[PDB]
């Protein structure tokens, strides 16, 4: 049993703008004071 | 190619600065060379030499 909802108030989709975010670690090794480069996935700035 | 090129960025950026150091270089000749007066003289309008 699941109820289905019928009061619905909706807008074109909004945008915002992501700066430097989404950055994660790529591996599970410690580096320090290191300028490391990497290519994977990754959410553009 | 260009992922499996990324572990020699070393190498390449090496290059590259040695490269830039040569046009430097270039830059740097042709202006000691020709540059030794910075008074850019212009020849008299007549001629009684
Ligand atoms: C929600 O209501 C019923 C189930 O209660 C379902 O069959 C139906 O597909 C749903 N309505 C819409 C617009 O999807």
């Amino acid at each position: 049993q699941c109820v289905n909802l019928t009061t619905r108030t909706q807008l074109p989709p909004a945008y915002t703008n992501s700066f430097t975010r989404g950055v994660y670690y790529p591996d599970k090794v410690f580096r320090s004071s290191v300028l490391h480069s990497t290519q994977d996935l990754f959410l553009p700035f | 190619c260009s992922n499996l090129l990324l572990q020699y960025g070393s190498f390449c950026t090496q290059l590259n600065r040695a490269l830039t150091g040569i046009a430097v270089e270039q830059d740097k000749n042709t202006q000691e060379v020709f540059a030794q007066v910075k008074q850019i003289y212009k020849t008299p309008p007549i001629k009684d030499f």
